[PDB]
C-alpha cells in the first residue's frame, strides 16, 4: 500500500 | 517574481472572480501557483473532473516533488483506476494502471502488484482490502477528506491555501486611486480611458 | 459591464501577457469576450486542436448566431472529420459527423449527404470536390485563410479582433500612480502592501 | 464427381444425421454442394448467425453469380447492417457497410446511398422507406421469407432443396449387404471388421 | 455407439479425406470423437487459429478433465494471451486473462498473478521468466512440441493418435460390393442407384 | 433499392 | 456545399 | 507457474 500518513 | 506583482496577481484574482470569470480564475491560481483554491478542488474532486484535478495541481506540484505530492496523486489516480474497474471497463482502467499508475511501482512493487490484480475480479470488492469501496460518491468523498489533509499538511502549499483578506474590489478602487491622482496634476483642473492618463487643458 | 471594467480586463490582458500567463490570458478573452486574439487562433487551428478552437470560439459566438459563424463552425468540424477519415478511423468519423455535422444538415441537407457518402470511400479524395484535399498541414492552412476571412467579416468579432494601443505595463504604472496618490495624504511624510492604504504617523 | 459418389454423399448425409454429428451434416452440404439444408438455413437466419450464413452459403453460391444471389447476399447484409444501427453501435455499422455492402454500390449506387445515410439517423425508421423495420425478429422473419423465395427460384439451386427419399439407415443396409458378400465367398464357411474383408478358412 | 458403427465413421473419415472435404473431415473427427488429427492439430496451431483449436480440442476433452488437458489449454490460453500482448493489444490481453485463463488461478493462484503482471510492462520480456519468449512463430513451435508430449501422455487420446491402416477408398469398395450382393440376387440376371436394391426383372 | 423481384 | 461566401 | 510435467 502507498502510504505515507500523517499527523 | 516580485513581492508587488504577486499582490497585483491576488488583486486581479478578486477582481475576476468579482466578475465571475470562473475558469479565469483558476486558471491565474494554477498558472501563478500563489493561490491553491481548496472549495475549487473538492468541487473538481466530487465531480471526479480527473483531468481537471491534476491540471490544476499540476501549477503546485508534481508528482514526486515530496512524499505528500506523491501520495495525493497516487491516490486520485487509484480512485480513477477504481471507479473505471467499478464501471466495468477493463480497458480504460489498464491503461489508467499503465499511464497513471505505474511511476509508483518503483516506490512500492507490492502495492501496483495488488492493485494491477483487482482487473482480474468480477467485482473488485473481493479483495478485503478494497471491499471498504463503497459506491463512487462515497469513495470520492471520504478520499477527498485524505487529499484535504495531505495538501494541508505538504509543504509547497504552506503559504497558499488562504486567500490573503482584502476590502472587496480592492483593484478598481487602487484604479480610482489612480484617476484622482491623475487628475489631481491637472491646471487649471476643468475621464476618457484607463488606457493614457487623464488630462484637463 | 462597464466601459471602465472593459477597459480594466484589457489592463489585465496585457498585464498577463507580460506575466506569460499565457492560459489564463486566452481564458479571460473567451470568458470577457472582450478580444479575439487571431494569432492565438491561427496556432490553435494550425496545430489541430479544434477542441480548444470550439472552446475559445465559444466565448464569441455560436454556431447558429448568424451564416458566418455557421460556416466556421462547419468549416472546422468538416476539417475534423476528414482529418478522422484521413487516419482510417471511420469510427471517429461518423462520431464527428452525428456529433458535430448534423446540426448543419437542417440548413443543407445535400451537402450533409454528400459529406456522410465519404465514408464509404477508400481515400475520399476519390470525390472529385473532395480531391482538393491535399495533406492535413496544406488543408488545416487553407481553411485558415478562410477561417480568418469568416471573422474578421463575422459582425459579432467587428471590434474585438485589434487590441487596443498601450504603453507596455499599463496596469502597473496605475498601481504606482495609486501608491503616490495614497503617500500624498500623508502628513508628516516619512509601502507594506497593495492589500490595504499606506500610512505615514 | 461422379453420380456415384454424389449418391454416397448423400448417403453419408443421411448416417450423420442419424448419429446426430450435426455440424458435421452442414459442412458435408455445404463442401459437396450437393443438398442446401432450408430448414438449417432458417435456423441460422432466425437466430442471426449470419457469418454462419454466409459460410454455409457459400458452399453454393458467390455474392455476384446471379440477380437473385446478388440480392439473397444483400438483404442479409442489410439486415446485418440494420441491426448493428439498432443496437447503436454506428461503427460496427461502417464496418458492415463498406466490408460487406460496398459490392452492391456498384450495381445500384442510389440504393447504397440511402442505406449509408441511416447511419446518421438517430433512429433509422425516421427513414420512411426503412419505417417498415419493426423489431428484430419480426424484420428476420419477414426478410427470411423473401431470403426463401429466392433460393428456391435460384437456378443454382434447383436440385438441390429436397433431399432423396430414401430408408432409414440405407449406408447401414448396404454396409451390411457388404459383409453378407464377403461371408457368402468362404468355403467352408463357419466377423473381425469393416477394415479388412472377413474370412472363414 | 457400436463398434461397427466407430469402424463405419473411420471408412467416412478416409471418403472425406479422398474427396478433399476438409473441413467436413476435421468437423466429423471432432463430433465422433474417434479420431484426434495431430498434423490437422499442429497446422491450426502453427497459424495460431486457437479458436478453431480449441474447438476442435472440445470434442475430445474439456480443460478440467485432467492435468494434461488442464496444461493443454493453459498453454494454449497463455500463448494467446503473450500474443495479444505482443501486438500492444492490452485491452484484449486482460479479455482473455479474465475470460480463458481465470480458469486455471484455483489451481495456481501465483501463477495467474504472475502473469497478470505483464500487463503493465512495455514489453513483457522484461520478466525474466517470460525472457524466453523469442518471436511468435518460434514461440508457437516450441509450445506446440509440448502440445504434442502433453496430448501424446493424455489417457482421454490413447486410441485416437493413429488412424487405422485400411486400403485407399475402403468405403467404396463395401459399396461395391453390395452392389455385387444385389446383382448376385437377380435371376434371370440381365444400376439405377445407390438408394434402393438393384433388380433385374 | 437494390431489388430484382420474382414469380 | 454549406455555403456562404464573402467579399 | 501452472505445470505439470511428464515423462
Ligand atoms: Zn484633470
Ligand atoms: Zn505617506
Ligand atoms: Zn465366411
Ligand atoms: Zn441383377
Amino acid at each position: 500500500d502507498n502510504l505515507i500518513y500523517l499527523d | 517574481m516580485s513581492s508587488l506583482s504577486r499582490e497585483l496577481v491576488f488583486l486581479i484574482l478578486q477582481f475576476l472572480d468579482e466578475e465571475k470569470f470562473k475558469e479565469t480564475v483558476h486558471k491565474l491560481e494554477q498558472e501563478s501557483g500563489f493561490f491553491f483554491n481548496m472549495k475549487y478542488f473538492e468541487e473538481k474532486v466530487h465531480a471526479g473532473e480527473w483531468d481537471e484535478v491534476e491540471k490544476y495541481l499540476s501549477g503546485f506540484t508534481k508528482v514526486d516533488d515530496n512524499r505528500y505530492s506523491m501520495k495525493i496523486f497516487f491516490e486520485i489516480r487509484k480512485q480513477k483506476y477504481l471507479e473505471a474497474l467499478d464501471r466495468h471497463d477493463r480497458a480504460k482502467a489498464v491503461d489508467i494502471l499503465v499511464k497513471d499508475l505505474k511511476v509508483f511501482s518503483t516506490f512500492n512493487e507490492e502495492a501496483y502488484k495488488e492493485i494491477t490484480q483487482l482487473l482480474t475480479l468480477e467485482n473488485f470488492r473481493e479483495n478485503e482490502q478494497a471491499s471498504k469501496y463503497g459506491d463512487t460518491k462515497s469513495a470520492r468523498s471520504i478520499m477527498l477528506i485524505e487529499l484535504k489533509k495531505l495538501i494541508e499538511a505538504n509543504p509547497l502549499f504552506r503559504e497558499k491555501l488562504v486567500f490573503p483578506t482584502l476590502k472587496a474590489s480592492r483593484l478598481r478602487t487602487l484604479i480610482n486611486q489612480s484617476l484622482n491622482w491623475q487628475h489631481q496634476l491637472c491646471k487649471n483642473p476643468r475621464i476618457k480611458t484607463l488606457f493614457t492618463d487623464h488630462t484637463c487643458t
